[PDB]
């Protein structure tokens, strides 16, 4: 008769360092 | 804050750009009371979309140029501050939080901002999520000593979702409740956006719009708010005044609402008491034959609707006995598109796939933890959706006693318990009932002995408990169909298809001895005049295609049938 | 300054130099009700990809030129901005907020700007969503990135009022077409017909379904005009063949581009052998089409697939049953067939009860699906002394309510299984394996006897005739693997299965 709601977790992330390309 | 994310309220009241704020005095008082607080003077409020939250924060505004504030409020240069924009542009690490120091910088030093969080929700999570470096916890400490002054915004569901579930976020915060307002207080507010919606249209505006506009968005809006949904009135039917030209009134407020939900602006502007005179005339329209039982239900809902009305019953509560489909739900999307203008308000429940006590906790709602807790339950998003209704519970006499147990508060108090806790609200809801409890005579013209209307009435009394029939309003019994009444029901469905056959230029040409034959065999008499359809498409229309099959288009033929007799 | 950023539409419409808008007035004074509004003056035209939301604006445009604008609009400079230009220049980062700064100070410094954003949530997800606070906007999203951006932020939506661009009919982006005829018969130097624009509109709609009505068909007309300056290179008169030459391209169909085709009955049986009736039943019921309503509705697997072939093309038409939206959205020309709609309970009437009243549905996905050129199928059946014919349908009547029985086109029943109609189903199952066969150079034949043997095994009525496709594989074909491997039986022979056991050379 039960349910079990589950819980999907979700892939979440903080956002990405990026290394930066120097014009002098 | 700069000029950046936000917007000095402020300053946009001392060049008188607010929009005057009338009523909500409470509140503002309250969100004062909430700032000048030493500690966490940060007040919420908790509402519902457009019920003037913002209109809090604008009419503090004003009040704090006015110098309506207590000398802890004066010369707060008050700004807004859109968190959206704040968390858009963030791709990068830091981006979010450099520019929410950046805000935090500027309220340091100038030690004399108000923020307006608008959406105070997106609060939690805005940077990443719960424990992280979110726009919660970097604001956290400051609120908490009441050196950062915010007033949040947030809806009931919002605020319970978000900041109740965070801990270390509820205290931060008081709950300031703005309610929505009633419609003499939106009236209020209308006469005093009188001014301002006169001179930005051009356009003069009357009080019969203004009472117009926050009486009928109130009864004929129910996904939004009064003070909005009302306004949306105004600022509409002035706009669409600008198209057409020097006067809103009362017909044009029901004009650019009629536009909205699709009821015709007659439904809109009409009056109850005339709006239920001629109601008989216009219940013939879709039922012909049976003319007793329009008769009795226009008389019935003209008493349980005009003159005297206690507000703990339904509009009218029905049993429909009698033979099946005759006119049973076919007269109740008759009385629903009469209801309030629209044809869907009806809701068929068909209790017949109940026999089971268990089952009605998969039709009230499930208790949780179970399953019937998503459908089931679903009459929350029907009946307060639409407090106009017509309800329809299609073979009662099939269901178990313990469903409509529950179905006895609904005829004495007009209020139902849900099974996720909801108070969904029968009040204005023609509720009817329906058991074909008749089928004796029905079946054939002989009985149990050795050889009507009463035979159906008594069985009710054999078949249900005397505590639910006696709060029914009037019991309707419907009788077999005479055949000159259901000719007229083959005129009715015969001229529905006529007209999307002179759409191509077609044209059946009417006989009356092919109606004859689709009421023979288009009825018994334990079904009928719901088959009638069916033996309309079998009969008729499948032998109009046969004009194509042998490719008979032309600029029209005009095709004429009759099958052979009976 | 916007004199070097973003088109002056308004400029553009006084020149000619739009393309003129036929049709959409509508719409357009809908966005002339919003853009006169004190509060949520903001359109945002919510479309579909390629709807003739840009074309409101454009005809907007055209609008403000001839004087049909109002008094609160006459003479409102129009621009859109380009987006990625005002980029255009490094000084260095932070030269994209630094120059969209600039132009909005130039926009309050006039009064007679209003914006349009072809990409609304692209600045949602100076951000300009500030300089909105008090400078007319009209945005342009997709009704899925209108719930996802501009509807998710209370901080825009009590400025951001929706404006509804739908897709056009059928008929209605003729006259689209014919407004732009002289733009794009000048262009390839070949004039148009309007019976190409009739047949360009109509086959648009049939074959190409991720694109939507205005552009799919003018990209037909743009590319068969295309098509005709590129052959005379290698007065021409763009004609209905044209079009179904460059479609033929598109999708990569043969060109059968219909009532003659709906004239089956002998234009299939493919793969229908038996249930001769019923397919002489649903004749003429699909052609009582030819509504907002599918175009067939009937309460058998294979009559389905064949008939998915021949009303709709392909055999993976079919759809077997969001778990129907956003598949008939990718596929709006499909049977859609339900299996065994016997052992589900009522929360399936929802789907299949509101499309033959309305044809759409409306959900939490976030489009209206389109329920008016599919062919809905429910697939519901497969005491003392004495002394099916031609009911069925009785059934199904007694199981559900025929309150919308009504309302299915037809009910058609299946008649009954015949002995020689499993022989026809046997050696069509020994087609399958034959093929196999003859990339070996075998050949295999059989007899009246080793065929009827077959049909009198695993033909149960109760299960269908699915029994039949095991009994082919237990009996042939695990005999006849082993004799490949036992090289009985190599390439270039003739297998004659006979005789009771089974038996071949
Ligand atoms: N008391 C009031 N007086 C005048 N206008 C009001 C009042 N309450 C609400 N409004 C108006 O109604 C709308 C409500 O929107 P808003 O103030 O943003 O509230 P919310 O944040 O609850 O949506 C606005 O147009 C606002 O100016
Ligand atoms: N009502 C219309 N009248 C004339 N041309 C139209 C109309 N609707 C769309 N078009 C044309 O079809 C194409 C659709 O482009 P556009 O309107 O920008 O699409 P979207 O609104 O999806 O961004 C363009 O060539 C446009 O000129
Ligand atoms: N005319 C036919 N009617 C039914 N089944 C057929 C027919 N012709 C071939 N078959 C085969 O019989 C089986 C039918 O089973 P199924 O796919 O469940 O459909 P259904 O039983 O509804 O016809 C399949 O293997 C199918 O290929």
């Amino acid at each position: 008769m039960k349910v079990l709601i589950l819980a999907c977790l979700v892939a979440l992330a903080l956002a990405r360092e990026l290394e930066e390309l120097n014009v002098p | 804050v700069l000029d950046q994310f936000g917007r000095n309220l402020t300053a946009a009241a001392m060049e008188g750009k607010l929009d005057p704020v009338i009523g909500r005095e409470k509140e503002i008082e309250r969100v004062m009371q909430v700032l000048s607080r030493r500690t966490k003077n940060n007040p919420v409020l908790i509402g519902e979309p457009g019920v003037g939250k913002t209109a809090v924060v604008e009419g503090l505004a004003q009040a704090i140029v006015h110098g309506e504030v207590p000398e802890t409020l004066k010369d707060k240069q008050l700004y807004t501050l859109d968190l959206g924009s704040l968390v858009a542009g963030s791709r990068y690490r830091g981006d979010f939080e450099e520019r929410l120091k950046k805000v935090l910088k500027e309220i340091n030093t100038r030690g004399d901002i108000i923020l307006f969080i608008d959406a105070l929700h997106t609060l939690v999570g805005a940077g990443a999520a719960e424990g992280a470096i979110d726009a919660a916890s970097i604001l956290k400490p400051k609120l908490a000593r009441g050196e950062l002054q915010t007033i949040g915004a947030t809806t009931l569901d919002e605020y319970r979702k978000y900041i109740e579930k965070d801990a270390a976020l509820e205290r931060r915060f008081q709950p300031v409740q703005v309610g929505e307002p009633t419609v003499e207080h939106t009236i209020e507010i209308l006469k005093g956006l009188r001014d301002r919606y006169e001179a930005h249209h051009r356009v003069s505006i009357t009080d019969a719009a203004m009472v117009a506009a926050a009486t009928l968005a109130d009864r004929y809006i129910n996904d939004r708010f009064l003070p909005d949904k009302a306004i949306d009135l105004i600022d509409e039917a002035g706009a669409r005044m600008r198209i057409r030209r020097a006067e809103v009134d009362d017909e044009q407020i029901a004009e650019v609402l009629g536009n909205w939900t699709g009821i015709p602006v007659f439904k809109l502007t009409e009056a109850e008491t005339t709006r239920l005179l001629r109601m008989e005339e216009e219940l013939h329209k879709r039922i012909i034959g049976q003319e007793d039982a329009v008769k009795a239900v226009s008389k019935a809902i003209r008493r349980t609707r005009a003159g005297l009305k206690d507000p703990k019953r339904p509009s009218g509560s029905f049993i429909f006995a009698g033979p099946s489909g005759v006119g049973k739900t076919e007269l109740s999307k008759a009385l629903a598109n009469f209801l309030f203008g629209d044809d869907d308000a009806l809701i068929q429940i068909d209790m017949g796939e109940f026999h089971d006590r268990f089952t009605a906790s998969r039709l009230f709602g499930a208790p949780p933890g179970y399953v019937g807790y998503e459908e089931g339950g679903q009459l929350t998003e029907k009946v307060r959706r639409k407090p106009f209704s017509v309800v329809l519970f299609d073979a009662i006499e099939k269901a178990h006693q313990e469903i409509y147990n529950s179905l006895l508060q609904v005829l004495e108090d007009g209020r139902l318990t849900d099974g996720q806790g909801r108070t969904v609200d029968f009040k204005n809801t023609v509720l009817i009932f329906t058991s074909n409890l008749g089928t004796s005579d029905i079946s054939k013209p002989v009985g149990l002995g050795f050889s009507m209307k009463q035979k159906v009435n008594d069985e009710l009394k054999k078949h249900f408990r005397p505590e639910f029939l006696n709060r029914i309003d009037d019991i309707i019994v419907f009788h077999q169909l005479t055949r000159e009444e259901i000719i007229r029901m083959v005129d009715l469905m015969i001229s529905r298809v006529a007209g999307q056959l002179k759409s191509k230029d077609m044209a059946l040409v009417l006989t009356d001895a092919a109606k004859a034959l689709l009421a023979k065999r288009g009825f018994d008499p334990v079904l009928g005049a719901r088959p009638l359809r069916r033996t309309i498409q079998r009969e008729i229309e499948d032998q109009l295609s046969e004009k194509i099959l042998f490719e008979e288009v032309g600029p029209g033929q005009v095709v004429t049938v009759d099958v052979d007799n009976w």
